[PDB]
């Protein structure tokens, strides 16, 4: 278990401002559990949700440890409809 | 119809007589309208 | 030459762009200042960029914007309206964009160039331009409670 940072951007047609929230993850985990997590936490469904680390778009079937993804680093996330 | 936050955004933009005519658009449009910020 | 930054679509396409006209995206501009690679651009696809592109190489020497109030419309200027003669389906891909990139000058004219298509017009009238169905004696109720307000 270890503890990542998801940090929104400011969308103006929601009234969202930036923000950042925190998650519990493993290593393992695949993108696809840390955005049913985020839903879990804030009621975002995946489908409305793209995560961004390292300038690269985090692809759903994959996991955290493909993209060097360690304690405390710090996801972005565009909200989509 | 499609998404509501794109819509309250244009109709943010339109006048109380505005407002007026686009309640009998459709049903969906009648209740998005009822929100008292639109008519601040 | 000129500091540039990479963007790529969604669909997959590289642009190379002028760092001052890419930080009118207030979500382009944050995301590079916090630490060589395209920035991935979310559900902004290449013909809708390509729009978005134009837009902020106009308006380049714009300042970062300032919150709101009383909102008027009749204030887009010429160049704004005649570069939104466009087919309706990306006028409304605009707006999601200028949501997704936090472009405030582009979200606005998008969304009073709707409301002017709007204004003045009535129901029917109106349903015929978005297709929007009608969902008689239903209307009638609506209609008699809103004839005193407005």
């Amino acid at each position: 278990g270890m503890q990542i940072f998801v940090k929104t951007f400011r969308d103006r047609l929601r009234n969202l401002l930036p923000q950042t929230i925190t998650l519990e993850v493993e290593p393992s985990d695949t993108i696809e559990n840390v955005k049913a997590k985020i839903q879990d936490k804030e009621g975002i469904p995946p489908d409305q949700q793209v995560l961004i680390f390292s300038r690269k778009r985090l692809e759903d079937g994959r996991t955290l440890s493909d993209y060097n993804i360690q304690k405390e680093s710090t996801l972005r996330l565009v909200l989509v409809f | 119809v499609m998404h509501r936050e794109v819509w309250m955004a244009v109709f943010s933009y339109l006048s109380h007589q505005d407002l007026c005519v686009c309640m009998r658009v459709c049903r969906t449009w009648n209740r998005w309208c009822c929100d008292k910020r639109l008519w601040t | 030459a000129m500091p540039s930054i990479k963007l790529q679509s969604s669909d997959g396409e590289i642009f190379e762009v002028d760092v001052e006209i890419a930080k009118q995206s207030v979500t382009i501009k944050t995301m590079l200042e916090d630490l060589d690679d395209p920035v991935p651009l979310p559900n902004v696809n290449a013909a809708i960029l390509k729009k978005v592109i134009q837009w902020c190489t106009h308006h380049k020497d714009d300042p970062p914007p300032p919150e709101d109030d009383e909102k008027r419309t009749d204030d887009i200027p010429v160049w704004d309206q005649e570069f939104l003669k466009v087919d309706q389906g990306t006028l409304f891909e605009l707006i999601l964009a200028a949501n997704y990139l936090d472009i405030k000058g582009l979200l606005d004219v998008t969304c009073k160039t709707v409301a002017n298509m709007i204004k003045g017009k009535t129901p029917e009238e109106i349903r015929k331009t978005f297709n929007i169905k009608n969902d008689e004696e239903e209307e009638a109720q609506v209609r008699k409670e809103n004839q005193w307000c407005e």
